[PDB]
């Protein structure tokens, strides 16, 4: 949305921009701020996942002995 | 075997184990995944608990940004 600038005259604040944008998606969590897509260390919601575009993020040394796993869904591909 | 239920890796047919993948040949988001063949596992009756699993509970707002901004929002649009 237009109003969401807001030091903008009042005639420039109805309707939404558009258009495409060329840097890579922020989220501002408070006063600080991240790329959407960094995993990293840091983080502005929780993750669970080990993997992230290839990357392994867990830390070294995971190995979990797997002996009993609840299943709850069953896919096939 | 059930669809929704503990279950156990065993030691298989004539040894054969669940091949733990490597990190980098995961097709899931999961931590960590094995290559099992019906054998290898068995159902560890017994176990009735429910695992630790995540529930997440979203609701969306969404806003109208046309020349009638009392319209209902179209996700065309």
């Amino acid at each position: 949305p237009r109003v969401l600038d807001e030091d903008a005259p009042p005639e420039k604040r109805a309707g939404v921009h558009d258009g495409h944008l060329k840097r890579a998606p922020k989220v501002y969590c408070g006063g600080d701020e991240r790329d959407v897509l960094r995993v990293g260390s840091g983080g502005f919601w929780p993750r669970r996942s080990r993997l992230w575009g290839g990357v392994d993020h867990a830390p070294a040394g995971f190995n979990p002995t797997v002996t009993v796993f609840h299943v709850y869904d069953i896919l096939e591909n | 075997f059930v669809t929704f239920g503990w279950y156990r890796l065993k030691p298989g047919r004539n040894n054969t184990l669940a091949q733990p993948r490597a990190p980098m040949a995961f097709g899931t988001s999961s931590d960590v995944e094995f290559n099992c063949t019906a054998d290898n596992l068995a159902i560890e009756g017994g176990m009735s608990d429910l695992p630790a699993y995540k529930l997440m509970c979203f609701d969306i707002e969404c806003k109208a940004g046309g020349e009638d901004e009392l319209a209902f929002p179209v996700a065309g649009h």
